[PDB]
Parts: C-alpha cells; sequence; structure tokens
C-alpha cells in the first residue's frame, strides 16, 4: 500500500508524522482498512456534498436537512460562511484520497453523510430526529455541539434526545448499537466542566477532548471524569491545526476546538468497525480504553486507576491508537451484555456545610440478576440544594481507589439551583472490581460562608459479571 | 426561553391513536419522531408559534388522555458549536 498522494497530507501532521507524535493511522491503513463498507454521518450545520473531497464518498442515505425538513443537507451559504462547520468536520472523517485535492480523511474510504440540524431552532425533537436518522444504515454519528461552554450552564439531552440514544444503542446497528462520538466542549477559559453537558457525560458516547501539536491542554479544554480519550486539535499560534474540507469547494488549515478531534476518533472507530464489524458499542468503548495512549500528552493530573491504567481528567485514557484499535479489534470477544446496578446511599439528607464526606460499603447487586463484578461506567446521581453552585467541588473515590472529580470549580456559576437528579460520570474506574467502600466527596472551595444540602446519592454501576 | 407550539408524546396506540388525537384536540400531526416508534409530533392549530410562555393546560389536556403515556411542549434550546 502507498500512503495517500494528496497535496495537503504532510501538512496533516496528525494522521502521518516522522516524530511519533502523531495518531498511528498509517498503521492502520498498511494493514487494510480505510473504512470501506463503514457509513459516518456528521450532525451539524450541513454537509457540501459536492465538495471535491468528499462528492466521491458522499452517501444521501446517511444524509437529512432537519431544519428545513428536505433530504439535501446542503450548508445555507452566507457572506460569512456561517455554515461551514459541518463540512469541516466531514472532511476529517472521510475526504477522498489520492485524488488531487486538499489532504484525505482518517476513513477515506468510507461514506460520509450529513443531517443539517443546527441551522435553525433546536428542539428536543431536532435533536431526537438527528440521532435516530436510518440506524440500520449510519454505523458512527458524529456530533460537535453541545450546551453553551460558558461555565455557567447545566444541562442535557431532554427526553427525546434520551430515548434516541438508548434506542440507538440498544437496538441501532442491528442490535449491536450506534456509535456517537462526542466532543466534549471549549469552555476552558470559562473554567468549564464537561460534567454539567449530559451529552458529552452520557454513557451512550464516546467523549472526546483536544491535546495541542507539543502534547499541551489547550486554553479551550475542559475537564471532568466523562472524557474517555482524546485525539489531536489546535493549540497556541505556533502550532499546527486540522486541515480538511472547507465551505465554497475549498481546503483549510485551521479548523480548531474540540469539534475537529471529535471527528478524527470517529474516523478511527470507522476504520475499527471494518476491522470487526460485529464490535458492539460497548466494545469500541473497551477498545479505547486499553489501547489509548497517554505517553506523549502532558498533564497536571494523571493518576493510575485501581487496574493500572494511566487517566487524566483533560484526556480520559490518553491519545487514541488507530494501529492498536484496529489491531485489537480483529479477535475482540464480544463483551457479556450490560448490566445496572442502582444503589441508594443516603437514608436522610446530609448538610453539605464546608466540606461533606459519604461512605458506603456496597455489594454491587450481589446476589440479583444485576449483579456486577467488573466495572464500565459508573455515575453519581445526585440531587442537592446550595446557594453557590460553582463553589463547590465534588470527587467520587471507588473501592481500589481512584479518584474522580465529578465537578471542578466553575467561578462563572453563581446559580443557586443546586443539581436535580444530575447524573455525574467517571470512567476513570472502569475495569475495576466495584464491592467495597465508595466515597463522596462534596466541598466549599470558597473563603465565603456557602449553605446547602444533599438529599439523594443514587450510585449507578454498569458493567459485567 | 422561547416555546414552540409543537409537542411531542408517546402513543402506544400508533399513527391511528395518533391521528384521532390530533383531530380530537385541536392539533396538526406532523409524524413520528427519528426512529423513535410510537413518539409523534404535533402543532397546535391556534396557539402562537413562538412565546415566552408555557402553554401549561395544553400539555395537561394532551398527557391527560388515556391514550397518551407522556407529553412535553417543545422549545427552543441554545446550542453551540465547538
Ligand atoms: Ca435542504
Ligand atoms: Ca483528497
Ligand atoms: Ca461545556
Ligand atoms: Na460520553
Ligand atoms: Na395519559
Amino acid at each position: 500500500y502507498q500512503e495517500p498522494t494528496d497535496p495537503k497530507f504532510p501538512q496533516q501532521w496528525y494522521l502521518s508524522g516522522v516524530t511519533q507524535r502523531d495518531l498511528n493511522v498509517k498503521a492502520a491503513w498498511a494493514q487494510g482498512y480505510t473504512g470501506h463498507g463503514i457509513v459516518v454521518s456528521i450532525l451539524d450545520d450541513g454537509i457540501e456534498k459536492n465538495h471535491p473531497d468528499l462528492a466521491g464518498n458522499y452517501d444521501p442515505g446517511a444524509s437529512f436537512d432537519v431544519n428545513d425538513q428536505d433530504p439535501d443537507p446542503q450548508p445555507r451559504y452566507t457572506q460569512m460562511n456561517d455554515n461551514r462547520h459541518g463540512t469541516r468536520c466531514a472532511g476529517e472523517v472521510a475526504a477522498v484520497a489520492n485524488n488531487g485535492v486538499c489532504g484525505v480523511g482518517v476513513a477515506y474510504n468510507a461514506r460520509i453523510g450529513g443531517v443539517r440540524m443546527l441551522d435553525g431552532e433546536v428542539t428536543d425533537a431536532v435533536e431526537a430526529r438527528s440521532l435516530g436518522l436510518n440506524p440500520n444504515h449510519i454505523h458512527i454519528y458524529s456530533a460537535s455541539w453541545g450546551p453553551e461552554d460558558d461555565g455557567k450552564t447545566v444541562d442535557g439531552p431532554a427526553r427525546l434526545a434520551e430515548e434516541a440514544f438508548f434506542r440507538g444503542v440498544s437496538q441501532g446497528r442491528g442490535g449491536l448499537g450506534s456509535i456517537f462520538v462526542w466532543a466534549s466542549g471549549n469552555g476552558g477559559r470559562e473554567h468549564d466542566s464537561c460534567n454539567c453537558d449530559g451529552y458529552t457525560n452520557s454513557i451512550y458516547t464516546l467523549s472526546i477532548s483536544s491535546a495541542t501539536q507539543f502534547g499541551n491542554v489547550p486554553w479551550y479544554s475542559e475537564a471532568c471524569s466523562s472524557t474517555l480519550a482524546t485525539t489531536y486539535s489546535s493549540g497556541n499560534q505556533n502550532e499546527k491545526q486540522i486541515v480538511t474540507t472547507d465551505l465554497r469547494q475549498k481546503c483549510t488549515e485551521s479548523h480548531t476546538g474540540t469539534s475537529a478531534s471529535a471527528p478524527l476518533a470517529a474516523g478511527i472507530i470507522a476504520l475499527t468497525l471494518e476491522a470487526n464489524k460485529n464490535l458492539t458499542w460497548r466494545d469500541m468503548q473497551h477498545l479505547v480504553v486499553q489501547t489509548s495512549k497517554p505517553a506523549h500528552l502532558n498533564a497536571n493530573d494523571w493518576a493510575t486507576n485501581g487496574v493500572g491504567r494511566k487517566v487524566s481528567h483533560s484526556y480520559g485514557y490518553g491519545l487514541l491508537d488507530a494501529g492498536a484499535m484496529v489491531a485489537l479489534a480483529q479477535n475482540w470477544t464480544t463483551v457479556a451484555p450490560q448490566r445496572k446496578c442502582i444503589i441508594d446511599i443516603l437514608t436522610e439528607p446530609k448538610d453539605i456545610g464546608k466540606r461533606l464526606e459519604v461512605r458506603k460499603t456496597v455489594t454491587a447487586c450481589l446476589g440479583e440478576p444485576n449483579h456486577i463484578t467488573r466495572l464500565e461506567h459508573a455515575q453519581a446521581r445526585l440531587t442537592l440544594s446550595y446557594n453557590r453552585r460553582g463553589d463547590l467541588a465534588i470527587h467520587l473515590v471507588s473501592p481500589m481507589g481512584t479518584r474522580s472529580t465529578l465537578l471542578a470549580a466553575r467561578p462563572h456559576d453563581y446559580s443557586a439551583d443546586g443539581f436535580n437528579d444530575w447524573a455525574f460520570m467517571t470512567t476513570h474506574s472502569w475495569d475495576e472490581d466495584p464491592s467495597g467502600e465508595w466515597v463522596l466527596e462534596i466541598e466549599n472551595t470558597s473563603e465565603a460562608n456557602n449553605y446547602g444540602t444533599l438529599t439523594k446519592f443514587t450510585l449507578v454501576l454498569y458493567g459485567t459479571a | 426561553r422561547q416555546f414552540v407550539n409543537e409537542w411531542a408524546a408517546e402513543i402506544p396506540g400508533g399513527p391511528e391513536a395518533a391521528s384521532a388525537i390530533a383531530e380530537e384536540l385541536g392539533y396538526d400531526l406532523l409524524g413520528q419522531i427519528g426512529s423513535l416508534e410510537n413518539h409523534y409530533l404535533f402543532k397546535h392549530k391556534n396557539h402562537p408559534a413562538r412565546s415566552a410562555a408555557s402553554a401549561f393546560h395544553i400539555t395537561k389536556r394532551l398527557s391527560d388522555d388515556d391514550r397518551v403515556i407522556w407529553a412535553e411542549q417543545q422549545y427552543e434550546k441554545e446550542r453551540s458549536k465547538r
């Protein structure tokens, strides 16, 4: 096999580099996996289906215009090119290779579509219609959008979107499950926490964060325990950015943010599905956990969990490794069916004050059909009142000692709304043993006198036996 | 926050029940919501298309109907590109 000949491929440092600071995608191509037979759809502001680097891979069966209610997801052209975003994301996944135009997609032989759903009024129904489009044809959905990254907001999928997620993973892809790839957020400058974003924080989405070329945490990055892994994106003005297809049939070298990281992950995941088309939606998350590489990523909070894997709140399990992903997928044994253990921790409300610590030994549903001995996701569903929400920091410690930061201080969040059965999710105890003492810590990180009460703490454990 | 005169509802009876519900309660049935079977979207025939005020009593009539599991009025969500 020959590496792509496209003019801007050398500038796609994150795909092929001389310096080992790349996503190891070349090794996947060389094994023969380019995304053939895999269908990906970008849920965004449209896709320029006639772009010279997209047309050869464009799939109308993976597309629709929810905003204007027609089958054609073509972007709305404006003087300021407002609706270029979905075309930039589509190119990272499946821009055509060896055609003398721009660069290549990670899965440059995959079929690519677009749901035009952001260029209009976005309702719960809009989101659910996009997430559930043709779920037996589209394999992978890539979404960069979410609640406002202002550091004040707590918002997630409403009831229809939440249902579309669950029907997607349970019934999509003939029962193996739709693969939802999500961007973790751009609120780093506002000290936003991506656990306050119910789309990234969901167990049904593969949440992806960003790393700069030199291996650092970008200014826009959000930390949280729900992130699974990382791919490269933009950073400072000496660091290079993402090269992809741009509106009006052009080529851009300046695609930025976590919206550039998630499509690269969707491409790598498309290569992995080609390597083993029977992988379930949970199989894919297992593969990311085992093959992601912390080595080249600089973080201030790398910690070894209970099964010996390094994890960061900025990076999840580290940088995606496409060559290791496709290699591990080929003989992967599909994991056991998902179990869900719901544990009510509190017998009565607990005053928070300056600091609250809640300790509880659990059996993880021993003696019951949902008994779990090997953990996947874990959630702390919290209900609490508080006068100044952003002053709270919340941590969850597993029996094996892994400390997940569920919520970090948000200096801009002055809400008195508290949290209403909000499910904080962590991936950091993946594969750990769930039985034993779990510890919840809630602290007032400020010197000001704050007050509140934790009324409900539901520990939800997902995994197998 | 802008509420819209669209309502979603889970109706186990299927599209014939959804159609009956629409004509009886004063909606145009727009159709099934994506791949969510038995979930349907309605537009009220007289209520304004956008309003700062929720239409609580319209919602109650729909969800109170014995053919409806639940219902909610749609509203415009602030969503940002990243
Ligand atoms: Ca259209
Ligand atoms: Ca090309
Ligand atoms: Ca955010
Ligand atoms: Na997620
Ligand atoms: Na009812």
